[PDB]
RNA sequence: AGUCGCCGUGCCUACCAUGGUGACCACGGGUGACGGGGAAUCAGGGUUCGAUUCCGGAGAGGGAGCCUGAGAAACGGCUACCACAUCCAAGGAAGGCAGCAGGCGCGCAAAUUACCCACUCCCGACCCGGGGAGGUAGUGACGAAAAAUAACAAUACAGGACUCUUUCGAGGCCCUGUAAUUGGAAUGAGUCCACUUUAAAUCCUUUAACGAGGAUCCAUUGGAGGGCAAGUCUGGUGCCAGCAGCCGCGGUAAUUCCAGCUCCAAUAGCGUAUAUUAAAGUUGCUGCAGUUAAAAAGCUCGUAGUUGGAUCUUGGGAGCGGG
């Protein structure tokens, strides 16, 4: 059962503390692993240069081609893959763009039927896609 | 990869309709209003069948 | 190092529960009856009330025959009496938790205005107030959330420099009269 | 506030208000002009007729 | 026992002794580590942040050593080495914005080379001089409080509550809405006199002359299968394009795609990403579990640790106050 005394602190505050690390949140946390080998330097966004334009095939049920891109980074140098959400919108990109990336929302895990994504692409040359699509604006050619 | 051809197909491939204008709808204060003389009592239908109030038939 | 205060806090609170369909109905029927523009305004009073209804509670917890207690107890029901939501002939502390939102919204201005006449069609009564045509026992308000004390309702009256209140008449009815007498004739 | 004499005036009372009246009248030379100089008058030893001269 | 030190001390020097810390976690290493008063969340208990206007500490490119002085190992004081860097007549000389503005780079990411010593206070030989400390305008949807975008009365009836009516239907107490802006009233936003405020100016407030017909002085952001409040409407597409936090939708009649009407929610704000709290009684002291779902060491002894049986002056009274 459980120690339940007067004086039995060392020993609880203790055995709660070695015993926290296997919980995976925390342990993802305060350790380094996760943090040292994710793209982003904990850190929500991020600049980027194209260098190729990719279709990613789905999973079994559904049946489409996704319209990725690979995409290299200014700071660190990593290379990703990210997705461009809209219809008729990858037309809207040249080669060597200088993109804004972002996430997708669940914290590191793959979304839907893509295998193997976690970035959506926000900005290309700094004229905000979504405005662009809905013909508020257009590219500064 | 694949074949890309075929991006934005459909959404260059519908036709270009046009919109109307009916006029600007009150804003602010007297929308509340519209909205409670409407729904709390305006004509008050005894028996509604729990139907909508955007149900087309 | 500047000379600036940096205080302030928030009025109102937003619930846990967004669509429920059991309260937008009382919220909504709420403003059209007594003519408000959001849910938020309501949203105050029910911040206002918890914390009455907060501190009224704690001091029941309190024993009896506690100093503490028997001063902000005592100051707390004189507020409520002030501003004539509660009652004289009982102040006991504990007739407190029996108060509901709309005892504080029969209280603001814009009902006492049209309760007592003048208004004509509440939201008439909005209007006239921030249109500047009123006042009370010296000067004019702006405002519609004034609540009214209970020494001070017997002297509200329309503002003397209006065209309603013994003044002169507006942009439109002067010139009509132009017309009248210099312009149509 | 108001006061005894015409002299006790100036005698105690801002410059501010004496100028609002054409009584008192006040010197300008903008602040940034003439530390300008005040830092200017150091790299010149004692003359006088020189640090007069300001340059 | 002495030297040095403003003073006490292995702080230092000589001669002796062999001691000091440790499972109640020393020692070593990491910190996205300046500390605290405090901030967010919060039934009760807790979890996380705290560079940031107050107090204390440290530093002025990295390192070391000093003069003056009551007080400094000063840096808007000096001298050297290193790294960098400006003049140059080629002999030599001058340098330290993590002070206010400004610039380059850096990156998801952060304002004007502006005016004044008028307020607050400081310094000086001083009622008189100086202060990018400080005040004051400018950029500013980080954020917080109040509050506009229409109100009204006739014209009609979809109709309703009621007087009357075997039905319609007459009084309309009373209501709503759509069309006629039918009708005149009331307001400020916005121009621009004047004063006041101000060191001098601006903003607020106060006040003359102008200033609304609802095609205009035009309220957006997101959604409509479920969770989750709201269309089995119309055209196009055909497991393609695409949607979708999750389940899932699309393979010629799509409630989910591309569009139009219609409706729903918050409202001058609304979506999106990422940390971080509650939900989490899914880290459990309050308060989980351990036959089969994940889980009790093969069995026994055993030090530190934690926890430990019963028992020693009770009444009866005395001064009192109530039912
Ligand atoms: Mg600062
Ligand atoms: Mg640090
Ligand atoms: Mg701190
Ligand atoms: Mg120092
Ligand atoms: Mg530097
Ligand atoms: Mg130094
Ligand atoms: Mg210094
Ligand atoms: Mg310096
Ligand atoms: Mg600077
Ligand atoms: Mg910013
Ligand atoms: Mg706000
Ligand atoms: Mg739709
Ligand atoms: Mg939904
Ligand atoms: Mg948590
Ligand atoms: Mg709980
Ligand atoms: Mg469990
Ligand atoms: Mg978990
Ligand atoms: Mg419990
Ligand atoms: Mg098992
Ligand atoms: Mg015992």
């Amino acid at each position: 059962g459980k120690c339940r005394g007067l004086r039995t602190a060392r020993k609880l505050r203790s055995h709660r503390r070695d015993q926290k690390w296997h919980d995976k949140q925390y342990k993802k946390a305060h350790l380094g692993t996760a943090l040292k080998a994710n793209p982003f330097g904990g850190a929500s966004h991020a600049k980027g240069i194209v260098l190729e334009k990719v279709g990613v095939e789905a999973k079994q049920p559904n049946s489409a081609i996704r319209k990725c891109v690979r995409v290299q980074l200014i700071k660190n140098g990593k290379k990703i893959t990210a997705f461009v959400p809209n219809d008729g919108c990858l037309n809207f990109i040249e080669e060597n763009d200088e993109v804004l990336v972002a996430g997708f929302g669940r914290k590191g895990h793959a979304v839907g039927d893509i295998p193997g994504v976690r970035f959506k692409v926000v900005k290309v040359a700094n004229v905000s896609l979504l405005a662009l699509y809905k013909g508020k604006k257009e590219r500064p050619r | 990869h694949g074949s890309l051809a075929r991006v934005g197909k459909v959404r260059g491939q519908t036709l270009k309709v046009a919109k109307q204008e009916k006029k600007k709808k009150r804003t602010g204060r007297a929308k509340r209003r519209m909205q409670y003389n409407r729904r709390f009592v305006n004509v008050v239908p005894t028996f509604g069948k729990k139907k909508g109030p955007n149900a087309n038939s | 190092p500047v000379a600036r205060s940096w205080v302030c806090r928030k009025t109102y609170v937003t619930p846990r529960r967004p669509f429920e369909k059991s309260r937008l109905d009382q919220e909504l029927k709420l403003i059209g009856e007594y003519g408000l523009r959001n849910k938020r305004e309501v949203w105050r009073v029910k911040f206002t009330l918890a914390k009455i209804r907060k501190a009224a509670r704690e001091l029941l917890t309190l024993d009896e025959k506690d100093p503490r207690r028997l001063f902000e107890g005592n100051a707390l029901l004189r507020r409520l009496v002030r501003i004539g939501v509660l009652d004289e002939g009982k102040m006991k502390l504990d007739y407190i938790l029996g108060l509901k939102i709309e005892d504080f919204l029969e209280r603001r201005l814009q009902t006492q205005v049209f309760k007592l006449g003048l208004a004509k069609s509440i939201h008439h009564a909005r209007v006239l107030i921030r249109q500047r045509h009123i006042r009370v026992r010296k000067q004019v308000v702006n405002i519609p959330s004034f609540i009214v004390r209970l020494d001070s309702q017997k002297h509200i009256d329309f503002s003397l420099r209006s065209p309603y209140g013994g003044g002169r008449p507006g942009r439109v009815k002067r010139k009509n009269a132009k017309k009248g007498q210099g312009g149509a004739g | 506030m108001i006061y005894d004499s015409l002299d006790y005036a100036k005698k105690n009372e801002p410059k501010h208000r004496l100028a609002r009246h054409g009584l008192y009248e006040k010197k300008k030379t903008s602040r940034k002009q003439r530390k300008e100089r005040k830092n200017r008058m150091k790299k010149v030893r004692g003359t006088a007729k020189a640090n007069v001269g300001a340059g």
